């Protein structure tokens, strides 16, 4: 996986499960979830009445399916 | 068939009501032309015209003609909105254009709805009408 | 004292196309559909878009000007409808047989049936506002004068729009201009209320008194002189009133006794029209004018005389309140929300006082003739007053969470208010429970004893009796007033306390309102519901900052749904949710108030007086024995008097039947938002979103469900809308069916 | 008798679905129930929930529309 | 007159069924709360976070469909 | 001349020393009801209540 | 007492440990993220269940979970 | 528990009988400057010069007080200690349990309450049937 | 002036213009041909 790559989420937990997202970074420091995938769609986050959630999550390498 | 309903021409109750139909418009003959219009319908003992929604073509104007008319001028609304929403999803800010409607594009799409059933069968045979089950986001299952 | 900033904001169209420019959380763009609701809910929260106290004041000033433009547009609409689309030219000739109608309906789908025969050949909706009685009292004679008033109002609305644009965009006043509240109340008392009352006293002396005295004499409106013909030739006014031959030289020398010809403290009601005399009405406005102009020279201003509010407040300290009010002037001059709380409380109580006085002392000619106008006006102003009192509670809570810092006020009245919130809410809980047990429990006891066949055990007037002895004593004092405790009052203040049944045109204008045990029980229900509304709103105001449950409500805000499911569940701890519950309780309280009024006037006041002198009432004295059980309210009031609103189909009153059913629908619909929660609707919207995604029509603006506060707000809005529309239809169809 | 048994029937049907939900929470094993009819109930729940949404909205819009139309005219 | 009330009855049956199966199938979790099996059947809510989560449990779908059952009957 | 102090000189207990709750007459009267009177056996205070 | 569990998806953003009113949570060192810290819940018998920690968590779905359970005096917030 | 109490006039919001039957909480902070703070019980008080000792009935009230001591004062008071005192007499020490506030990593704390999985790999209630446990704690 | 263009193009103004247009054509069709229960 590299920057700018479109990937499909298979987390089974995430709001963007089955949704596509541009990869924003890959981390090499040996962490559990090193790939920062950022989406057009915002999730369910924040207090009630908040106008938006967050469009970013950290996914592992195995969860992503490359579609580009 | 349909012995329970007599046509409103040979009905006592409907004649009793049609002596006193009101005027719905400024025109003073609106009640008379309405009584002449409903005389060809089927009405029960109450004297009010009933509609027949079997699809029998002797009563096709009761339901099937408004059925076709609504389906056309609502598939118009659905297809136009779908085509506009699909179009604005490649403009680098698809969310603001739902707020401020791009009216040249909107009017072009709205006058694109003459040929929606042909566009519908075209997009269904070419696969743009639906999406695959895996390609769409979904809940945990 | 006038210092302004010139052209503080350019007048440009560019911010119009970018919604949400005002709030920094919306200036990014709409990610979800919650952005729309936030765009509307934060549009007038001027105190949260910025925190300068100067620009919010300029925003408030120009918003007031735009609102006055709206009010003048509405008032121009009223006068234009009375000018063109009305039978005012016909009703003025015969205001005892034909009825007002200021709205004709275009016939499109058969709604020309709403153009019912209102009288004189005119066809249209019979109006229930007292606009025609207002214009008869103010001296209108022809439709051209109403047309001129409508055109002048539209011009004044354009002037208010221009003034709002002027005072935001080219010359906006500074903060020190707004904090001159002593000069402000000098001008609002002396110049707004005082000179307004003086100008209206002058109008009533010179227009209302001649036109209405000749119309009482029996002169046709076509033969009525135009109101300036009584000014250009004062000889005509000398023909009518003999005290105008002496001029103003009795006034300036304090020979005021010769003005008793028309400035009289007569009291009572005019027998030929049913309204108040405009003699004591003009005298009343003159006295109010003098008193207000005198009171407008109280507070200190540029000159050394006057009486500064700060020292007045600091002078008032006792042993119980400690440091006293020294701290309150900085509260009300640095916070628009405390000002809005006090002004909303007093405007709501004033609207309720207006409602309670304009039935018992009907100030307009022929207002007490028709019961549609009286019932509609009482009901309308009760609803407006209750809404404004709930707003007072709301902005008390907003002030406590937002504009109240305890650094600048230690041990003053507001601090000591907050230091014993448990005692206040405790004793108000006790009085609410006490009155709810002893006001509704008497109704349940009567209802059970009537069901059990024990009518001697009931709380009737022919049973265990609960007489309102203090209100009966006060009625006795006001009947015995115009001889001893008001010597120069010829008649009683109103006939509601006692006296003679005033019958004009065969219908009862005003007759004494007797208070039996039914009135005792209903008034204690009134006290109970008013106390519970005060409990909810006062609890919101006191507990807005912090409670024992959530000690940090102040920084969670004002509109927050909950703190979470913990501590058992803190589901409605905000002050906003206390407003939300006080809206339901205000609806309950005012609906009981207007049901009490409608039934008491239908059974004990309104009716037809026969020429033999006997009075027969609209529901024939039901209230004495039926208004003590709940079954009597459900059977003799709601079931019996809705026969006029549900049998109204196929007639002119069929719009009220439609509106009756519509109000029921909106009530039942509101229960969807009130009873449900956000979670169900979000996971249902997700399945609908899936159905859109399957065929590529999913929106880019993500459809969130309504938020928790949004769901509660729309539930209470539809609840009050449905209930008020149902009661509006019920009252305005009962009343047009009784005369 | 009619109203009594129809109310009991409504209560029992709502309880049947309540215990369907309690089964899906507690006693449902998605490993043993792999690709059978229950797993495929849960594997397309959005489709049939959206179609119940459509049919209830459709039918409600037009029953209230016909009732309000008859009522207004 | 029986046509419209049968369609109202069908509307009530379909909407009660919609709420009941929306509690039955979403008892294991939707995107608002992907774990509801661990909170159980009748937990109150999940906090004011995630937008607000007031009646998300399957027990609350029982609750709403109880209202709709009473209406339909 | 303050008449509302804190209860018993403790400013953090949830009570005020108001002229009704903690006056001299209230102390001598509430504190001399049978439920609070000193030295009585429970039988006589229950009998008087 | 309620149990506050922190999962592997924590990014050490500290938002939960300062959103908590009762300061049940605290940050401990960790080797599984860039921030080199993970939230822990040591004094979890003081958790009232307010779920302001879940509200402040940015990771999706949730790196911190509150599981409401056996109520006590501390976990019900009773001043009496 | 050293410290003179704040100059507070007393209030009805405060210590009920829970304080003298079970635990009540004391917050102790030291400030150089005398100023005015909002007690979470309702009202406003006077911060004494030097040490203060405020007795409250809930831990949330003590932490809310400490929060407003931290954020609402420009000379931030961060040396505030929250105790839990029992009517039997012994005093516990609660909020700055280690040296530093919980937001900062002390590097000597222990990761408890941490699961070795995400929520997706949480066990499901059908496996743990009649086990006396619940799907988180397995 | 591009601001009035972008304000007349907003969702509420355009939806109210659209609803007013559809209401106008429906009302005019009811004004000319009043009572059409069927074909
Ligand atoms: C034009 C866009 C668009 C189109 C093509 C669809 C199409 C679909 N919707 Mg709908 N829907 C939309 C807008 C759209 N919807 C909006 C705006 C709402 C919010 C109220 C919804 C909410 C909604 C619900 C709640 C459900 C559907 C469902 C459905 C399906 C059945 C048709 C139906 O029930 O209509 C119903 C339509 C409505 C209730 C509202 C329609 C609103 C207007 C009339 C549509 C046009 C919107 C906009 C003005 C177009 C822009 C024009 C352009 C020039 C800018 C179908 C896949 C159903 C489903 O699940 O299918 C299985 C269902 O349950 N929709
Ligand atoms: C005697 C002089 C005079 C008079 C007649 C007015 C009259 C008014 N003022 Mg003003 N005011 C004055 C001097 C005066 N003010 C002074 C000296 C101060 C300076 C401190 C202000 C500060 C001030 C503010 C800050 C506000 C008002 C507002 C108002 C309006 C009250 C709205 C209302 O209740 O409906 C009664 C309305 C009328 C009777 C309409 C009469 C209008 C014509 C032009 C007179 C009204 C137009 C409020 C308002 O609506 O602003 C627009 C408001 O926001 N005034
Ligand atoms: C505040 C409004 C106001 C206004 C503008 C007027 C204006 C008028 N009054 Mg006045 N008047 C008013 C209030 C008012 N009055 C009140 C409150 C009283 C009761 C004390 C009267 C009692 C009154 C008398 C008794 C007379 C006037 C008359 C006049 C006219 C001549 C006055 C003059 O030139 O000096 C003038 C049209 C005189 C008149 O009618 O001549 C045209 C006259 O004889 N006035
Ligand atoms: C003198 C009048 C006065 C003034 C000017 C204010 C001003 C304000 N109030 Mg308000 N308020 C008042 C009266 C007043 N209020 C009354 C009488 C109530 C009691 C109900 C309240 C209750 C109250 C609450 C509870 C809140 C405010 C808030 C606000 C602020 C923002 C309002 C906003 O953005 O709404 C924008 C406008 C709307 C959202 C429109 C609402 C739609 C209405 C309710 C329904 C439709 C009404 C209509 C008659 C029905 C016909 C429509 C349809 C059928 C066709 C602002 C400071 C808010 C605030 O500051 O909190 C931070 C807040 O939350 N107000
Ligand atoms: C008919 C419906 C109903 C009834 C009975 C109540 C009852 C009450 N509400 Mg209310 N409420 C209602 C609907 C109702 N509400 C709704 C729709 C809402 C809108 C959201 C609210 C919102 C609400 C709030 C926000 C508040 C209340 C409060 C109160 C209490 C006021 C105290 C009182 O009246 O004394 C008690 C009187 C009664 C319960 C009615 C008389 C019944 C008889 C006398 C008692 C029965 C006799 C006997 C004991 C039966 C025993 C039989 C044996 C077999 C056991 C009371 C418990 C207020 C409160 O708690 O004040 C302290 C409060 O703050 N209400
Ligand atoms: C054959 C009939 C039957 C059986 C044996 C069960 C048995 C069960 N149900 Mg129930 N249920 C049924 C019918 C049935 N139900 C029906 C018809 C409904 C629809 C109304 C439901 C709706 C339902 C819900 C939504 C819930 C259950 C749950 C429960 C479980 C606990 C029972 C409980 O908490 O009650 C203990 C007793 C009470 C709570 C008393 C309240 C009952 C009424 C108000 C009092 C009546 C008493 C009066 C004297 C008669 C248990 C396994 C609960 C559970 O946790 O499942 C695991 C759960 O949340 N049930
Ligand atoms: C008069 C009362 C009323 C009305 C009309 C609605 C209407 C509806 N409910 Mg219901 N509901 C109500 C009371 C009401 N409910 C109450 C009190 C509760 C108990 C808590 C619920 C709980 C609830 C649940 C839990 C659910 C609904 C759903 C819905 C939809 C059902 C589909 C339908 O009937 O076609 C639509 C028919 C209508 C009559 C819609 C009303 C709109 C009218 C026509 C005017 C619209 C035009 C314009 C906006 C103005 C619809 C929006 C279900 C849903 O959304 O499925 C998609 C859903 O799951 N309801
Ligand atoms: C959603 C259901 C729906 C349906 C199927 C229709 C269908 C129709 N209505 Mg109707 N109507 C509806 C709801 C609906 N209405 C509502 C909710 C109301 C209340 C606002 C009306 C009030 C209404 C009037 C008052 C009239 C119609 C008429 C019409 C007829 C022709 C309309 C036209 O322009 O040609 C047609 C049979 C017109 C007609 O000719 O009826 C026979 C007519 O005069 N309708
Ligand atoms: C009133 C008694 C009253 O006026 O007391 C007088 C007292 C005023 O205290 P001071 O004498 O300190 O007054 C100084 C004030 O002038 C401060 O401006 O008010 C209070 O202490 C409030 C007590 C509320 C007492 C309970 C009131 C609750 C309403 C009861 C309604 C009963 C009918
Ligand atoms: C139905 C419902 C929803 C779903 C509501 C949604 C999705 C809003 C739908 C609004 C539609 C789009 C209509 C918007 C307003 C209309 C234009 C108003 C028409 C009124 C005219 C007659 C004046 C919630 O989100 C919710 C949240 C919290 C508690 C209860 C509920 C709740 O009951
Ligand atoms: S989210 Fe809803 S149910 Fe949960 S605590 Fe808040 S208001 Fe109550
Ligand atoms: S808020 Fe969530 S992501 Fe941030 S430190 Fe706490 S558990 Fe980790
Ligand atoms: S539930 Fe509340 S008190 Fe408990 S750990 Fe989370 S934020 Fe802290």
């Amino acid at each position: 996986l590299n920057r700018g790559d479109k990937v499909r989420i298979k987390r089974t937990e995430s709001y963007w499960y089955g949704d596509v997202g541009t990869v924003a970074s890959v981390e090499k420091s040996g962490i559990l979830y090193p790939v920062i995938v950022r989406f057009d769609r915002v999730n369910y986050n924040g207090f009630s009445g908040s106008a938006s959630g967050v469009n970013t999550n950290n996914f592992a390498e195995n969860e992503l399916e490359l579609v580009q | 068939d349909f012995a329970n309903l007599t046509p409103c021409s040979e009905n006592p109750a409907y004649l009793a009501k049609s002596k006193n139909f009101l005027n719905t418009t400024n025109d003073p003959n609106s009640g008379k032309i309405r009584a002449e219009r409903y005389a060809s319908a089927l009405c029960g003992p109450e004297g009010y015209p009933h509609l027949i929604v079997d699809g029998r073509f002797t009563h096709a104007g009761d339901f099937l003609i408004p059925s076709i008319l609504f389906l056309y001028i609502a598939g118009w609304i659905g297809w136009v909105g779908r085509s506009y929403l699909i179009e604005i999803r490649e403009s680098k800010n698809p969310e603001m254009q739902e707020v401020v409607i791009n009216v040249p594009l909107a009017i072009k799409k709205m006058l694109g709805g003459f040929l929606w059933p042909l566009a519908a069968v075209g997009e269904y045979t070419s696969g743009k009408l639906v999406m695959k089950d895996s390609e769409i986001p979904t809940s945990p299952r | 004292k006038v210092s302004v900033d010139n052209n503080p904001v350019p007048t440009s169209f560019e911010k119009w196309g970018k919604p949400g420019h005002f709030d920094r959380t919306l200036a990014r763009g709409p990610k979800t559909t919650t952005w729309i609701w936030n765009l509307h809910a934060n549009a007038h929260d001027f105190d949260s878009q910025t925190s300068d106290l100067e620009d919010v004041s300029r925003k408030i000033f120009s918003a007031h000007f735009g609102h006055l433009a709206v009010v003048f547009v509405w008032l121009s609409g009223m006068y234009f409808h009375g000018a063109k689309f009305s039978n005012y030219e016909g009703w003025l000739a015969d205001p005892t047989h034909i009825k007002p109608s200021a709205q004709v309906v275009w016939p499109i789908v058969g709604q020309g049936i709403l153009n019912g025969d209102v009288g004189g050949g005119f066809h249209g909706i019979q109006i229930t506002s007292g606009l025609f009685y207002l214009w008869r009292a103010s001296g209108f004679t022809d439709s051209y004068q109403l047309y001129c008033t409508a055109i002048g109002g539209l011009v004044m609305a354009a002037l208010m729009l221009f003034a709002g644009w002027f005072h935001y965009h080219v010359k906006a006043p500074k903060l020190e201009w707004f904090q001159n509240v002593e000069s402000m109340m000098n001008h609002h008392l002396a110049g707004l209320l005082g000179l307004g009352s003086l100008g209206w006293a002058g109008h009533q002396i010179h227009v209302s008194m001649p036109i209405n005295k000749l119309l009482d004499a029996g002169v046709a409106p076509k033969d009525i002189p135009l109101p300036h013909e009584f000014i250009l030739e004062p000889s005509k006014m000398a023909e009518l009133y003999p005290s105008f031959a002496q001029g103003l030289t009795p006034f300036f020398t304090l020979n005021w006794g010769v003005y008793s010809d028309f400035l009289t403290f007569k009291g009572g009601l005019n027998p030929v029209t049913g309204g108040l005399w405009l003699s004591d009405t003009a005298h009343h406005h003159l006295a109010i004018a003098v008193l207000f102009i005198i009171a407008g020279h109280m507070y200190r201003t540029n000159w050394g005389i006057g009486h500064s509010m700060k020292e007045i407040l600091e002078a008032h300290k006792g042993p119980f309140t400690g440091e006293g009010h020294k701290g309150l002037y900085e509260i009300l001059t640095t916070s628009w929300h405390a000002q809005l709380a006090i002004n909303l409380a007093l405007l709501g109580s004033l609207t309720i006082i207006v409602a309670q006085h304009m039935y018992a002392m009907p100030p307009y000619p022929y207002q007490a003739i028709d019961y549609a106008t009286q019932l509609s006006l009482f009901t309308h102003h009760m609803w407006i007053g209750g809404f404004l009192i709930v707003g007072a509670g709301a902005h008390g809570a907003i002030f406590m969470v937002r504009d109240y810092d305890p650094a600048k006020n230690v041990n003053n009245l507001l601090d000591r208010m907050l230091r014993h919130r448990d005692a206040i809410i405790s004793h108000l809980n006790w009085v609410c429970i006490f009155l709810g047990f002893h006001s509704f429990g008497l109704y349940i006891h009567n209802d059970t004893m009537r069901a059990l066949g024990r009518p001697q055990d009931m709380f009737s007037d022919t049973a265990i009796q609960l007489q309102p002895i203090f209100a009966q004593w006060v009625q006795h004092l006001h009947t015995l007033a115009p001889g001893a405790t008001a010597p120069n009052a010829l008649a009683t203040a109103s006939y509601a306390f006692g006296g003679e049944t005033i019958a004009v045109a065969g219908k009862v204008a005003m007759m004494p309102i007797t208070l039996g045990t039914a009135d005792f029980m209903v008034h204690h229900i009134h006290a109970f519901t008013i106390h519970v509304t005060a409990l909810i709103l006062l609890k919101g105001v006191l507990y807005a900052r912090s409670s024992r449950l959530v000690p940090d409500k102040a920084n969670l805000g004002f509109r927050f749904p909950c703190d979470g499911p913990g501590r058992g569940g803190t589901c409605q701890v905000s002050g906003w949710d206390h407003v939300f519950l006080g809206l339901f309780w205000m609806y309950n309280s005012l609906s009981i108030v207007i049901f009490h009024f409608s039934w008491k006037m239908q059974s004990d006041v309104w009716g037809t007086v026969s020429p033999d002198g006997s009075v027969t009432h609209v529901t024939l004295g039901n209230f004495a024995q039926s208004a003590i059980t709940i079954n009597g309210w459900l059977r003799d009031f709601l079931w019996a008097q809705a026969a006029n609103v549900i049998n109204s189909y196929g007639s002119a009153l069929s719009a009220y039947g439609i509106m009756f059913l519509a109000g029921h629908f909106v009530f039942a619909f509101s229960l969807m938002f009130l009873f449900s929660g956000r979670g169900y609707w979000q996971e249902l919207i997700e399945s609908i979103v899936w159905a859109h995604n399957k065929l590529n029509v999913a929106p880019a603006i993500q459809p969130r469900a309504l938020s928790i506060i949004q769901g509660r707000a729309v539930g209470v809005a539809h609840y009050l809308l449905g209930g008020i529309v149902t009661t509006w239809a019920f009252f305005l169809a009962r009343s047009l069916s009784i005369g | 008798l009619y109203t009594h048994h129809q109310y009991i029937a409504g209560f029992l049907m709502v309880g049947a679905f309540a215990h369907g939900a309690i089964f899906f929470v507690r006693d449902y094993d998605p490993v043993a129930n792999k690709d059978n009819v229950l797993a495929r109930m849960l594997e397309h729940k959005e489709a049939l929930i959206s179609h119940l949404s459509w049919v209830s909205l459709f039918l409600g819009f037009h029953t209230l529309g016909l009732y309000v139309h008859n009522d207004v005219v | 007159g029986d046509f419209l009330v049968h369609h109202a009855i069908a509307l009530g049956l379909h909407t009660t069924a919609l709420i009941l199966i929306k509690g039955a199938l979403d008892a294991r979790g939707s995107k608002l709360m992907p774990d509801k099996k661990d909170f159980g059947y009748s937990f109150p809510c999940d906090g004011p976070g995630r937008g607000g989560t007031c009646d998300i449990s399957a027990w609350d779908a029982f609750y709403l469909a109880m209202f709709w059952m009473l209406n339909t009957l | 001349n303050q008449v509302v102090q804190a209860y018993n000189g403790d400013p953090f207990v949830g009570h005020l020393s108001t002229p009704i709750s903690d006056s001299a007459f209230t102390r001598t009267f509430i504190g001399n009801l049978p439920a609070y009177r000193k030295g009585l056996s429970p039988i006589l205070r229950g009998l008087e209540v | 007492s309620h149990s506050v569990k922190i999962y592997d998806t924590c990014i050490g953003c500290t938002q939960c440990v300062r959103a908590c009113p009762l300061d049940v949570l605290e940050m401990v060192p960790w080797d599984g993220c860039k921030a080199a810290q993970i939230a822990s819940s040591p004094r979890t018998e003081d958790c009232v269940g307010c779920k302001r920690c879940e509200t402040a968590c940015p990771t999706d779905f949730l790196s911190i979970r509150v599981y409401l359970g056996a109520e006590t005096t501390r976990s019900m917030g009773l001043a009496y | 528990l050293s410290g003179q109490p704040p100059k507070f006039g007393g209030s009805t919001g405060g210590l009920l009988s829970k304080a003298n039957r079970e635990e009540k909480y004391a917050i102790t902070w030291t400030s150089a400057s005398e100023q005015v703070f909002e007690m979470p019980t309702g009202g406003a008080a006077i911060m004494n010069e030097g040490e203060n000792l405020l007795y409250l009935a809930r831990k949330e009230q003590c932490l809310a007080l400490g929060t407003q001591l931290r954020t609402k004062f420009k000379p931030k008071i961060q040396d505030y200690k929250i105790y839990r005192v029992y009517p039997s007499g012994e005093v516990q020490y609660l909020h700055p349990a280690d040296g530093v506030f919980p937001e900062k990593v002390n590097e000597g704390r222990e990761a408890q309450g941490t699961k070795t999985r995400r929520i997706g790999q949480n066990p499901e209630p059908v496996t743990i049937k009649f086990s006396g446990k619940a799907p988180y704690e397995v | 002036m591009d601001g009035l263009k972008s304000f007349l193009s907003t969702a509420p103004v355009m939806i109210m213009a659209l609803l007013t247009f559809t209401a106008g054509i429906l009302i005019e069709f009811n004004r000319f041909y009043p009572d059409l229960l069927f074909h």
